[PDB]
RNA sequence: AAGAUCAUCGAAACGGUAUGCUCCUGAAAAAAA
RNA sequence: AAAUAUGCAAUCAAUA
RNA sequence: AAGCAGGAUGGGAUACAAAAAAAA
C-alpha cells in the first residue's frame, strides 16, 4: 500500500477490459494490439497510405528500437501534460477514447476473439 | 410469511437481473408445480436479457429449460443470436451438449443446426469414446441427419475401436452403442459393421443381457447379414432367467426393451409371465408395476388379455389411492394404449382377437377409477405427464362419446382436452421445411407446423385414415391420429404425413 | 475424555520434540516467532483452541466415521463434507494457528496430511526452471524437495498404500496430463495433415453428379480422420512407467522421483493421482498461504511481457504452485479433503473473490480477532511462558482495546512495551 | 397465429447481432440528443471558444 | 401543458459586496413580505446563509527595487439564499424579492416549474361490508415557511440530486486545454 | 501421560457430546431458596464485601420468606434489582396460578381477576425493564423468567441476548462468581456465568438461537402491507433564528468551538447475539446422540430450522440436519408420537438427503397415532388427551401456525383438535422432498373435516372460530402441494370464515371510504392477530382454483373477501394485489365483483403501476381457469 | 498528497552532470555524437 | 457473528 | 551470520478442453 499502483482508491485510469470475458489490459497494450491486427482491420474495412503502417505488424520489428520508439510516439503520455494541468485540471482517463477507437476498428479480443465490447476500466 | 411465493417469483421475474433470473429459473425447475404462463414469461425475459449472459450461463439456462421440455420463438431467437458466441472456439463437449439440447428442445432450424453440424464435422477427431457415443445417439434421435455427419461418426467409432483393440465389456458396450445409434439412421457403412461382427463372433459369450439386446436391435434395424445368430449360441436363457428373477432387474429389462423398440415374441411372453408372477408381491405393485405395465403396453404384446387382467387386479385398484399421480398417469396411458390396440384390431387395421365386452367393461371401470383418483391430483404432475394424460383423455372421449364412462369422468376428460399444457416446439427436418413461411398451432398436446416395396399399413381413430408404414409404434400412431383429430376440430383438414 | 464446546480458548500443550516430529515441515504462520520469544528452550509450546478449529475437527471426525463405515461395509458419503475448507479473515486472526492445531490432531488420528506452510517458497526462492510445450515451467529441484518434505512424515503411509496401475503412467514430464500434452502439439500436426491432404488431392486429381461429389467428400473426410488419428498415435510423450513399470507402493514412486531429477515433477504428480484414486486412508491437503500461489513469481520471462505482468511469470504457472493452487480437485479426490488458508502479510485482501477461484460461500470459514476471553488467555499464556515482563492486570482491557484483539497487533505491542 | 420466425431471426440473416443492434441504437440516440463531437480532425478548433 | 405548471420552488440568492447592503436587502425583503395580501400566512421563505468568498492581488510597496516589501489587496463577497416553496402568488413573491435589493446587491433567481403528469385515477367509494345470512338469522408559528414539510423534503432531495448530477457532469467535461482529445491531431 | 509428561493424543481424538437439563420452575427455585434460607445465611475491600452480603440478605428476604414492591403506581420507579425481583415473583405467581356451586363460581371469577391483575403487573414490569438497562445477571434472570412463563417481548429480548453474549465472552466469564442468591440453588450448581449458560436448557438455547429480531415495519411488509421507511428528521431554519450575515463576530463572541464542519458518527451493529447464537447452535449439534431425548431433538430441530439467522455456517447446517434426521429415523414410533406437531413443523422447512425417509417414517407414525387416539365418548376422550399431550410437549418459546405452547367443553376440544390436525396437514404438505399420497391426504382432510363439524359453529366468542391466519396457512400449503382442497373441508372453512367475519361485523365497536378503510384496518389489526391481507388473498386464490370443471358459498366468500380487501387494496404489496385480481378474474368468480366500478379502477391502476404485467394473463395465472 | 503502517530485494545497487531519436505547449524549443 | 475486507489534509449538513 | 542517516520494490481468479416414470 506504500507504493501500490492503484492509489488508495485503486484507480485504473489506463486499464481497459472486455465485457465478453475477463480479459483486460492497458492503453499501450491496446496500441500494440491495434498495430499487430492491421490485417483483420483492413479486411473488415474492405506504396499506399492505407497500408503504410503494415511493416509495424512484426513482433521483432516492434521489439527493436526502430519499432519501440514508434510505439512510444504513437502512445504518448496521457498522464503527463503541462504543469498547469493540476488540481481540478489534472488529466482524466483516456480509456473512453481508446475503447471507442478499438470498437470502431473492430479489433479482436485476444482471449475470446470477439468483435465489440471493450468497455472502460477493469471488470 | 403470509405471501404467495409463486406471485412474488413472478414479479421478481418481471423485474430481476440476470443472476436473479437464473435463480428463479432453477427454483421453477426444482419446484413441484409448473406454470406454463410462468415459463412463457421466463422465455420472454431470457430473450430480453440474452445479450447480458455468457455462453456457459446460456447453456445452463438451456439445460434448466430442458429439465421440463419447453421451447418457443423467444428461446429460439435468443439461441440463434448467441450461437456464434457459443461456437467461437468450441470444445467437443460443448458441441455435443448444444446438439443434445437443441434436439431435446426442438430447436430444429438451419441457423441453429448448420454451424453446429459444421463444427462437429470439423472437430470429429477430437471426440472421445463417451462423447462419440452421445453424438451417435443424438444424431440417431434427430431427423434427417447429414450423411457426411453419419459417415464421420462411423469412421471415428471404427478408428476408436481399433485403437482400443472388463476391457471386453467396455469395448462391446461402446461398439454396440455406436452401432445402435447409427442403425437408428440406417445407411451404408462397412468397417464398423465388420468390426462389430468380428467382436460378436469373438466374445459372443461375454455379452451381457443389455449388450445382447442392443446387438439384436441394431442388427434388426440395419438388416445386417448376421450378428444375433452368433449370439443365439450363447445360452441367453440363463441371462433372461437372472433378469426376470428380481423385480428390479425385470423393470430394467422392460425399460431397455422399450428404449430399443424390441418386440420379440419369446422375450415379451417371458416378461409378461414374470410380471404376472411378481404382481403377487405388494412391493412390485407399489413401485415397479405402474411403469412395467406401461412399458409392456408400448411394446404391444400379442395377447391383450394379460395386460387387462394386470390392470384390473382388485388389489391394484385397492392400492391405487396410495399410488402417486405419476403412477396413476402411467396406468391410464397403458389403459389408453390397450384401448387403441383393441380399437385397431376390431376395425381391422391390426390383427388378433379384440377385447370382449367383459374385458372392455373391466378396462372402463379401471380407467374411471384411475381418472377419479387423479382428478384431485392433476396439478401435481409435470408438463409431459399432463400432455400424456391429455392424449389418453382424448382417446377415451373419442372411443366413448363417438366402453362407457361416468359423467364425472367425461367432464374431467373434457377439461383435460380444453386444458393448456404448453406443448414445446416440434421436431422437423431443417432442409425440407421452409421455416421462413411457417406458423405453429396447438393441436391436442403437440405443436404442429403449418404452411400457408413399402407396405402402407393403415390405422383409423374417430374417422381418419393414414397410410402409415408397416412398423408404426402404438403410442406414436395414437398421438398422430389424436393430433390430426385436433387439427380437424381446429379447422385444418389438409394433413400431409411423411 | 475429549474436547468440548466449553473448551474454546484454552491451550493444548505439546512437547517441543513431539511437535517437531509431528510437523517436520515447520510451523505455519508466525508461531515460530512466538516460540523464539519464549526464553526457555525446553518448556512445552501451547496452541489455543478456537471455534473454527473445533468445527473443522467435527467435520473431519464425521468424514472419518462415514468413510470407516463405508470401508467396513465394503449414501453415507453424501452426509459427510466433500471438497474441503477455506480459511479467510484479517491478518493475524489465527488462521495459520488453526492449521497448527488441526494437522497434528489429524496425524495423531492417522490422517495422511500433505502439509505446505510456505507455498510462496516455490515462487520466490531461487531455482532453475524449464518450459514445456504445455506451458508449465518445470522445477525439478523444488519437486524433489517437496517429495522429501512429504516423506519426512508420510513415508510409511505411502509405503503401505498400494499403487493403482490404471492411474499410474499418465503424467507428463511437466506433470500435465498426457492428453493435454498431446493437445499441446496439435498445431504442427494440423499443418502436416494439411500438406498430406493436399498431396492426396493432387493424386486423386491425377487419377481423374451430386452423388459423385458427396461420395468424394465423404471419402476425403474419412481419409482425413484416419490420417489425423495416425499422426496422433505417432505423437509420443515420455513416461516414467518405462523405467518403473511395477511400483509396489507410492513411496517407491516418491523415491524414484527423489533419485531421478528429470522425473521429480512426474513422480509428484503421479503421487497426487494415487492420493486421488486411493481409498485406504483419509487424505488431507493442507495449504497455509494458499493465496500466495496466484500472484506473480520472482521469475521473469519474455512470454509475459506487458503491463498486466511486466515480464513476470505468474506463480501458478510454475509446477509446484500450479499443483497446489487447484481447489476443485478435492471433488475428484475420493477419500480426501482440501483445507486452504489465506494470508495478507504482503498484500491487502482488497476485492478478494474466492468464488472465481472455485470456493463456494458454504466452504468459507472466517477467523476473527480474539474475544476478550481469548485475549486474556493469550496474555496469561504469554506471562506463564515468560515472554512478557511484569504486565499488570489493570491494563488488560486497555491493551485489548489498543490492539483490537488482533493476534499480530497484540503480540507486537506486548513484546515492544513489556 | 404463431409464426416460428421472429423479427430478430429475420434480421440475423444480414448479420446484425443483438449486441451490435443495442449499441447502434444507443449511439444513434446519443448522437441525436447530444451532438456529433466524435473527435474528428479539426474538431478542436470548433470546440475551442473564441477570445477576441 | 403551460397552464398546469406550478412554481415548485423559487430560490433567490442575494450576492452583495457589503454586509450593510446585505442586511438592508434582508430587511427590505422581510418588510415586503410583512405586507402581502391574500390559516393564511405570508409566503415566508426558508433562509439559507452562504459563506464568504475572498480574492487577493499582491503588489510591491515600492516603485523600484525592494522585492521584500509587499502589499495585499483583499476583496470580499457575501451570499444569502432564501427559498420560497409551492409559490402561488408568483407576482407578489417576485416583486418583493426584486424590490428588496439594496445598494449594489445583485440577485440570482432559481425557478423550478413542476408538472404533476397524468392525474391519479379516482377510486370510487369502496363496496360496503354487510352482514350475511348467518348474521341476519342470529403556518401556526410566525416567521416559518407555510408550505408542507414533506413537500419541502421532496424539493430538497430533488435539488440535491440535480446538484450532484451537475457536479459530476461539470467535473467530467472540465478541461484545461478545451477542445483537445487524446490521440487526435494536435 | 507420556514419558515427557504430555497428555496422550488419545485424549483429544474425539469431541464430547452435550447433554440436557430440565427447566426448573421459578416456583421450585423460590421454594428451594426458602428451604435453604438459614444455610445460606450461616455460610455467608471489607466494606464492599459487607455491602454485598447485606444486599444478598435483602434479596433473600424479598424473594423468599422475610408499600411493598407490589405497588402498581410505583412499579415505574423501581431499580434494576427490584424490577427483576418483582418479575421473578410475578412469574412464580403465574406458574402457581396456571398449575356450593355459586361459591365455586365466585372463586373462579376471583381467580380470573387475580390472573388479570398479574398480567397487568407483568406488563408494567416489562415496560420498566425496557426503560432500564440491565446487567448480565439481571438479563439472565429476566430471560429465564420469560422462558418459564412463555412470555416473550419482541423488544426486550434482544438486549438481554446482547448482555448475555457480552458476559459470556468477557474475560471474567469463568472467573467472576455469581452474585444473585438464586444461583446458589441452581441444578447443576454453576460458579461462573459461562458454566450457567452452558447449563441452560436446550429449550433456552433454541430460544436464544431463534430470537425473532424483526421490526414492525418488516413484519407488516411480510404480512402484506406497504410500509415505507420513516423519513429522516429535518430542521428548517426560521426567520426568527436566521444566521447573521457576519458570522465571524458570532464565532468570536463564543466561549468554545460551537460549530464546525459536519461530523456525525453512526452506531454500527456489533454482533447482537450472533456469536452466542452460533455457540448454542454448536451445543445443539453436539447434543445429538443416541442417549438424547426427543424433547431435546425437537430443540435441535428448532435450532436447525429456518431461524432468524443461519447459526450454522455452510456445511454445518446440512450435516446437523442429516444427523438429526438419522437419529429420528433410529427411534421407534412410540418415542415420536408425543412429538409430532413440533418435529414435522420444524423439519418441513428444510430439505436434506434424509428428509424424505424421515417424513415417510413420521407419516407412518402419524397413521398409527390417529388410529390409536381415535381420530379416524372414549374416542373423544382419546382425542382430548392426544391434543393436550401434543400442546404440552410443544417446546417453550415457539409457535406453530399460531398454536401456543400451553394446554388447550366438547366444542373447545374439537376446535383445538381441528387446529392441531390443520397444523399437521400443513406441515406434511409443505415438505419439498416428500409428497404425501392421496390416501394420507384424504385421511387427514377427513379427520380435520370431522373435527370442524364437531366444532360449535358447524354443529359464542371469537375464540370459537378458526382463525383466518390458520385458514390461509392451510390453504397456501394445499395450493403449493398440488392437491385441490377437498370440497367438504373447503365448505367447512368457508363457513367458518363467513361466521367469524359476521361476528366481527356485529361486535365491531364525508367518510365515504374512511369508515371502510378503518373497518378493514381494525379487522387486520395486530391486536386481533387473526386476519391478514395475504391470508385473504390466499383464500381468494383457493376459492378461484377449485376442482376442475357450493357455488353460492363460493360467491359469498369471494364477495366478503373482496369487500374486506378493497378499501385497503392500495395499501398492500403488489404481489397481494396481483393475486387478488387474478383470483377475482377467474371463471369461478362472481361476475358482479369483476363488473363493479371500484374493481375496474383498481385493476386499471394496478396495470398502470405494473406495465410489464399483461392484462390478458390476469385470471389465468398460478393455475387458474380464465373467464374466457 | 508525501513523509506513512506492514512486508521484500539490499549496498558504491548512492549521486544524476552528460548523452541525437520519444512526449507536452505554442505559428515558431531547429540540427546534432 | 452468512456484517466489512478497512490509511490520513488545507471549502462546503444554512445541505453530502 | 546487518552494531544499517543508504538505494530499489509493493501484479487475485473468471466465461475455458487436466487427472480421462419422457420414444429418456
Ligand atoms: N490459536 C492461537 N494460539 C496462539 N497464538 C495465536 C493463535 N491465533 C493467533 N495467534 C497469534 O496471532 C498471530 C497468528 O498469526 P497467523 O499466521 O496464524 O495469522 P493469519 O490469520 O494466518 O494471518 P496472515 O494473513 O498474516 O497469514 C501470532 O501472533 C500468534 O501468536
Ligand atoms: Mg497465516
Ligand atoms: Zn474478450
Amino acid at each position: 500500500a506504500a507504493r501500490r499502483v492503484g492509489g488508495i482508491g485503486r484507480r485504473c485510469f489506463l486499464t481497459l477490459h472486455c465485457s465478453a470475458c475477463s480479459f483486460f489490459f492497458q492503453t499501450s497494450d491496446a496500441i500494440k494490439l491495434i498495430l499487430t491486427q492491421q490485417h483483420h482491420i483492413l479486411r473488415k474495412k474492405g506504396a499506399a497510405s492505407k497500408f503504410s503502417l503494415l511493416p509495424l505488424a512484426d513482433a521483432s520489428l516492434l521489439l527493436k528500437r526502430r519499432g519501440a520508439l514508434v510505439l512510444r510516439s504513437l502512445h504518448g503520455d496521457p498522464l503527463v501534460g503541462s504543469r498547469r494541468q493540476r488540481g481540478e485540471f489534472a488529466p482524466q482517463a483516456p480509456t473512453a477514447e481508446m475503447a471507442k477507437m478499438l470498437n470502431k476498428s473492430c479489433v479482436p479480443c485476444p482471449r475470446c476473439k470477439r468483435e465489440g465490447r471493450w468497455e472502460e476500466g477493469k471488470k | 410469511r403470509s405471501g404467495y411465493l409463486p406471485a412474488q417469483r413472478f414479479l421478481s421475474l418481471l423485474k430481476a437481473s440476470p443472476e436473479e433470473y437464473r435463480s428463479l429459473l432453477r427454483e421453477a425447475t426444482q419446484a413441484k408445480i409448473v406454470d406454463p404462463a410462468f415459463l412463457r414469461v421466463a422465455s420472454q425475459r431470457f430473450f430480453a436479457l440474452s445479450d447480458r449472459f455468457y455462453p456457459p450461463e446460456i447453456l445452463d439456462i438451456l439445460s434448466d429449460f430442458a429439465s421440463f421440455p419447453y421451447s418457443d420463438e423467444a428461446l429460439l431467437a435468443a439461441v440463434a443470436g448467441r450461437l456464434e458466441d457459443q461456437l467461437v472456439e468450441p470444445s467437443p463437449k460443448r458441441l455435443a451438449a448444444l446438439l443434445s439440447l437443441s434436439a431435446r428442445l426442438g430447436l430444429c432450424h438451419p441457423s441453429i443446426r448448420d454451424p453446429l453440424t459444421k463444427h462437429i464435422e470439423e472437430k470429429m477427431y477430437a471426440f472421445d469414446a463417451a462423447l462419440l457415443a452421445s453424438l451417435c445417439r443424438t444424431v440417431g434421435s434427430l431427423l434427417s441427419p447429414r450423411l457426411p455427419l453419419l459417415d464421420g461418426l462411423a469412421t471415428q467409432a471404427q478408428l476408436l475401436a481399433s485403437d482400443l483393440r472388463v476391457a471386453q465389456r467396455r469395448y462391446i458396450a461402446f461398439l454396440f452403442r455406436c452401432l445402435e445409434g447409427l442403425s437408428r439412421q440406417r445407411y451404408s457403412h462397412s468397417a464398423l459393421v465388420d468390426a462389430c461382427v468380428a467382436c460378436a463372433e469373438q466374445h459372443g459369450q461375454a455379452f451381457p443381457l443389455h449388450d445382447t439386446l442392443r446387438a439384436v436391435a441394431s442388427a434388426r434395424r440395419l438388416d445386417l447379414a448376421g450378428i444375433e445368430e452368433p449370439l443365439r449360441r450363447s445360452d441367453m436363457a440363463d441371462k433372461v432367467n437372472r433378469a426376470t428373477d428380481r423385480g428390479d432387474q425385470l423393470l430394467a429389462l422392460l425399460r431397455h426393451l422399450d428404449l430399443l423398440r424390441l418386440r420379440d415374441s419369446q422375450l415379451l411372453q417371458k416378461v409378461s409371465e414374470a410380471v404376472e408372477l411378481h404382481s403377487q408381491k405388494a412391493a412390485f405393485l407399489a413401485t415397479q408395476l405402474p411403469e412395467a405395465l406401461l412399458h409392456l403396453t408400448r411394446l404391444a404384446p400379442a395377447d391383450l388379455r394379460l395386460p387387462v387382467a394386470l390392470l384390473s387386479q382388485p388389489s391394484l385398484l385397492a392400492m391405487a389411492p396410495r399410488l402417486s399421480a405419476a403412477q396413476l398417469q402411467q396406468l391410464l396411458s397403458a389403459s389408453a394404449l390397450v384401448l387403441f390396440q383393441h380399437i385397431q384390431r376390431r376395425e381391422g387395421g391390426q390383427g388378433g382377437d379384440p377385447l370382449i365386452s367383459r374385458e372392455a367393461e373391466a378396462l372402463a371401470k379401471t380407467v374411471e377409477r384411475f381418472l377419479d383418483l387423479l382428478q384431485p391430483q392433476f396439478l401435481s404432475l409435470n408438463l409431459r405427464d399432463r400432455r400424456a394424460l391429455k392424449e389418453a383423455a382424448s382417446l377415451f372421449l373419442v372411443e366413448a362419446q363417438g366402453f362407457a364412462l361416468a359423467p364425472k369422468t367425461v367432464d374431467f376428460c373434457c377439461f383435460l382436452e380444453e386444458a393448456d399444457v404448453a406443448p414445446p416446439l416440434p421436431l422437423a427436418p431443417s432442409g425440407g421445411v421452409d421455416f421462413q413461411s411457417v406458423g405453429l398451432v396447438e393441436a391436442c398436446s403437440r405443436l404442429v407446423l403449418c404452411a400457408d416395396r413399402e407396405e402402407t399399413t393403415t390405422c383409423k381413430l374417430g374417422g381418419v385414415s393414414t397410410d402409415l408404414p408397416v412398423s408404426i409404434t402404438p403410442q406414436a400412431a395414437s398421438s398422430l391420429l389424436l393430433t390430426q383429430l385436433a387439427l380437424i376440430r381446429r379447422g385444418i383438414l389438409r394433413h400431409e404425413i411423411q | 475424555g475429549g474436547v468440548g464446546v466449553e473448551d474454546v480458548g484454552r491451550f493444548r500443550l505439546f512437547d517441543r520434540h513431539r511437535l517437531v516430529e509431528l510437523l517436520p515441515e515447520g510451523l505455519a504462520g508466525e508461531l515460530s516467532r512466538d516460540v523464539e520469544m519464549i526464553p526457555s528452550a525446553t518448556s512445552p509450546i501451547g496452541v489455543m483452541l478456537r471455534k473454527a478449529t473445533l468445527e473443522l475437527q467435527m467435520q473431519l471426525e464425521l468424514f472419518a466415521r462415514v468413510h470407516a463405515k463405508s470401508s467396513a461395509d465394503t449414501d453415507a458419503r453424501l452426509a459427510a463434507v466433500q471438497r474441503g475448507f477455506l480459511l479467510d479473515g484479517h491478518r493475524g486472526v489465527g488462521k495459520s494457528c488453526v492449521l497448527n492445531y488441526l494437522i497434528p490432531w489429524a496425524r495423531e488420528n492417522n490422517w495422511l496430511v500433505v502439509y505446505e506452510p510456505l507455498p510462496s517458497r516455490y515462487a520466490r526462492e531461487i531455482g532453475d526452471i524449464k518450459r514445456s510445450s504445455a506451458g508449465v515451467y518445470i522445477q525439478s529441484s523444488f519437486s524433489q524437495e517437496f517429495l522429501e518434505r512429504l516423506g519426512r512424515f508420510n513415508r510409511r503411509l505411502l509405503e503401505e498404500l498400494p499403487v493403482a496401475r490404471r492411474c499410474y503412467g499418465q503424467a507428463a514430464l511437466d506433470g500435465v496430463h498426457r492428453l493435454y500434452a498431446e493437445r499441446s502439439y496439435h498445431s504442427l500436426l494440423e499443418k502436416a495433415l494439411e500438406k498430406d491432404l493436399d498431396e492426396i488431392r493432387e493424386q486423386r486429381d491425377e487419377e481423374l453428379l451430386l452423388d459423385s461429389q458427396l461420395r468424394e467428400e465423404i471419402l476425403l473426410a474419412r481419409e482425413r480422420l484416419a490420417l489425423w488419428h495416425t499422426y496422433r498415435r505417432e505423437v509420443s510423450i515420455p513416461s516414467m512407467k518405462s523405467r518403473l513399470p511395477n511400483p509396489a507402493s507410492v513411496w517407491e514412486i516418491a523415491e524414484f522421483g527423489l533419485q531421478n531429477e528429470a522425473f521429480a515433477t512426474q513422480a509428484l504428480y503421479e503421487v497426487w493421482e494415487q492420493l486421488k484414486k486411493q481409498t485406504q486412508l483419509n487424505v488431507l491437503i493442507a495449504v497455509d498461504e494458499w493465496n500466495e500461489c496466484f500472484p506473480v513469481s520472482e521469475y521473469v520471462s519474455m512470454r509475459y511481457e506487458g503491463t498486466r505482468f511486466n515480464g513476470h511469470i505468474p506463480a501458478f504457472h510454475l509446477s509446484t504452485p500450479r499443483l497446489l493452487s487447484r481447489f476443485d480437485d478435492a471433488q475428484q479426490f475420493q477419500r480426501g479433503l482440501k483445507i486452504c488458508a489465506t494470508s495478507w502479510r504482503r498484500s491487502n485482501r482488497r476485492d478478494y473473490r474466492p468464488d472465481l477461484l472455485g470456493v463456494r460461500q458454504e466452504e468459507i470459514r472466517t477467523v476473527r480477532n480474539f474475544s476478550p476471553l481469548e485475549f486474556a488467555n493469550f496474555v496469561a499464556y504469554y506471562h506463564k511462558k515468560k515472554i512478557l515482563h511484569e504486565f499488570p492486570r489493570e491494563k488488560l482491557d486497555y491493551f485489548y482495546m489498543l490492539s483490537g484483539g488482533n493476534g499480530f497487533q497484540a503480540r507486537r505491542l506486548l513484546a515492544s512495551l513489556y | 397465429m404463431r409464426r416460428l420466425a421472429s423479427p430478430s431471426l429475420r434480421r440475423l440473416q444480414e448479420g446484425q447481432t443483438p449486441h451490435s443492434m443495442r449499441k447502434s441504437a444507443v449511439a444513434d440516440a446519443r448522437k441525436k440528443i447530444f451532438g456529433y463531437a466524435c473527435g474528428m480532425p479539426g474538431e478542436e478548433q470548433w470546440v475551442r471558444p473564441l477570445q477576441g | 401543458a403551460l397552464s398546469a405548471y406550478s412554481l415548485r420552488s423559487l430560490i433567490v440568492t442575494y450576492n452583495s459586496r457589503n454586509r450593510s447592503s446585505m442586511n438592508a436587502t434582508i430587511e427590505n425583503l422581510k418588510n415586503a413580505l410583512r405586507w402581502t395580501s391574500p390559516s393564511w400566512s405570508p409566503p415566508w421563505p426558508v433562509p439559507r446563509r452562504i459563506g464568504r468568498r475572498q480574492w487577493r492581488v499582491t503588489y510591491l510597496k515600492s516603485p523600484f527595487k525592494y522585492k521584500y516589501a509587499l502589499r495585499h489587496y483583499v476583496f470580499e463577497d457575501h451570499r444569502y439564499a432564501f427559498a420560497f416553496y409551492d409559490v402561488n402568488s408568483v407576482q407578489e413573491v417576485v416583486s418583493a424579492a426584486l424590490g428588496a435589493m439594496a445598494g449594489e446587491t445583485c440577485c440570482s433567481c432559481r425557478f423550478s416549474w413542476r408538472f404533476a403528469g397524468r392525474p391519479p385515477v379516482s377510486l370510487p367509494t369502496p363496496p360496503r361490508l354487510v352482514p350475511s345470512s348467518r348474521a341476519a338469522s342470529l403556518t401556526v408559528l410566525r416567521g416559518h415557511c407555510p408550505t408542507d414539510k414533506e413537500f419541502i423534503r421532496r424539493a430538497l432531495e430533488e435539488e440535491q440530486a440535480v446538484e450532484r448530477i451537475r457536479k459530476k457532469l461539470d467535473k467530467k467535461q472540465l478541461q484545461w486545454f478545451p477542445g483537445k482529445t487524446p490521440w487526435a491531431p494536435k | 501421560l507420556l514419558d515427557t509428561g504430555e497428555i496422550v493424543p488419545g485424549a483429544f481424538a474425539s469431541v464430547k457430546k452435550v447433554g440436557d437439563f430440565p427447566l426448573l420452575p421459578l416456583s421450585l427455585l423460590l421454594s428451594r431458596l426458602k428451604e435453604r434460607r438459614q444455610e445460606l445465611l450461616r455460610d455467608w475491600a471489607f466494606a464492599r464485601e459487607e455491602e454485598r452480603i447485606q444486599r444478598k440478605i435483602k434479596i433473600l428476604e424479598l424473594l423468599a420468606c422475610g408499600g411493598a414492591i407490589g405497588d402498581a403506581k410505583r412499579i415505574a420507579f423501581l431499580a434494576h434489582a427490584d424490577a427483576v425481583n418483582l418479575l421473578l415473583l410475578l412469574a412464580a405467581e403465574a406458574e402457581t396460578l396456571a398449575r356450593g356451586e355459586i361459591s365455586k363460581q365466585e372463586e373462579r371469577k376471583l381467580w380470573r381477576l387475580k390472573c388479570e391483575g398479574n398480567e397487568e403487573k407483568w406488563n408494567l414490569c416489562i415496560s420498566r425493564l425496557k426503560e432500564l438497562a440491565l446487567d448480565h445477571e439481571d438479563s439472565f434472570l429476566v430471560f429465564y423468567a420469560m422462558c418459564s412463563t412463555n412470555r416473550f417481548d419482541a423488544v426486550l429480548l434482544p438486549a438481554l441476548l446482547e448482555r448475555l453474549e457480552a458476559s459470556f465472552f468477557s474475560s471474567q466469564a469463568l472467573s467472576k462468581p455469581l452474585f444473585h442468591p438464586i444461583f446458589e440453588v441452581w441444578d447443576p450448581p454453576c460458579e461462573s456465568f459461562a458454566a450457567l449458560l452452558n447449563v441452560l436448557p436446550l429449550s433456552a438455547k433454541a430460544v436464544v438461537v431463534t430470537a425473532d429480531r424483526r421490526s414492525e415495519r418488516e413484519r407488516r411488509e411480510n404480512e402484506g402491507w406497504l410500509a415505507p421507511p420513516e423519513a429522516p428528521p429535518l430542521v428548517l431554519p426560521n426567520w426568527q433564528t436566521m444566521h447573521p450575515v457576519d458570522m465571524e463576530a458570532w464565532e468570536k463572541k463564543q466561549r468554545r468551538v460551537v460549530r464546525t464542519r459536519h461530523v456525525k458518527a453512526k452506531v454500527i451493529r456489533q454482533a447482537d447475539g450472533r456469536k452466542l447464537a452460533a455457540t448454542m447452535a454448536l451445543h445443539g449439534r453436539q447434543a445429538i446422540h443416541r442417549d438424547a431425548a426427543v424433547s431435546s431433538l425437537v430443540s435441535v430441530a428448532a435450532m436447525c430450522a429456518s431461524n432468524s439467522q443461519r447459526a450454522l455456517r455452510g456445511e454445518l447446517l446440512p450435516e446437523t440436519l442429516n444427523l438429526l434426521a438419522a437419529e429420528l429415523l433410529g427411534r421407534s414410533a412410540d418415542a415420536l408420537s408425543p412429538h409430532l406437531l413440533s418435529l414435522s413443523f420444524l423439519l418441513s422447512q428444510s430439505s436434506v438427503s434424509l428428509t424424505e425417509r424421515l417424513f415417510l417414517h413420521l407419516e407412518a407414525v402419524l397413521r398409527g397415532w390417529l388410529e390409536e387416539n381415535g381420530f379416524v365418548e372414549t374416542a373423544s376422550e382419546k382425542r382430548r388427551k392426544a391434543s393436550e399431550e401434543q400442546l404440552r410437549n410443544l417446546p417453550p418459546g415457539f409457535n406453530v401456525f399460531g398454536l401456543v405452547q400451553s394446554s388447550p367443553a366438547d366444542t373447545e376440544s374439537a376446535l383445538w383438535e381441528s387446529r392441531v390436525l390443520a397444523a399437521l396437514l400443513s406441515s406434511f404438505l409443505r415438505v419439498d422432498d416428500y409428497r404425501p399420497s392421496l390416501d394420507f391426504v384424504l385421511l387427514l382432510s377427513d379427520a380435520l373435516r370431522n373435527s370442524l363439524r364437531r366444532t360449535a359453529v358447524l354443529s359464542i366468542h371469537k375464540k370459537d372460530v378458526l382463525s383466518l391466519k390458520e385458514t390461509g396457512a392451510l390453504l397456501s400449503s394445499f395450493a403449493t402441494s398440488g392437491y385441490a382442497v377437498p370440497p367438504s373441508l373447503m365448505a367447512c372453512l368457508v363457513e367458518h370464515f363467513l361466521y367469524d367475519v359476521d361476528l366481527f361485523l356485529t361486535s365491531s365497536p364525508s367518510s365515504s371510504a374512511e369508515e371502510a378503510e378503518q373497518l378493514s384496518q381494525s379487522f387486520f389489526c395486530s391486536s386481533r392477530g387473526r386476519a391478514t391481507p395475504g391470508d385473504c388473498a390466499t383464500l381468494l386464490h383457493s376459492l378461484a382454483s377449485p376442482s376442475p370443471l357450493l357455488e353460492k358459498l363460493r360467491f359469498e366468500a369471494m364477495t366478503q373477501a373482496w369487500r374486506l380487501v378493497a378499501p385497503v387494496l392500495h395499501l398492500l404489496q403488489p404481489p397481494c394485489k396481483l393475486l387478488i385480481l387474478n383470483s377475482l378474474q377467474t371463471a369461478h368468480a362472481p361476475p358482479d365483483v369483476s363488473s363493479t366500478a371500484f374493481f375496474q379502477r383498481s385493476l386499471e391502476t394496478f396495470l398502470r403501476d405494473n406495465p410489464d404485467v399483461d392484462s390478458s394473463l390476469l385470471g389465468s395465472l398460478f393455475g387458474t381457469q380464465g373467464r374466457q
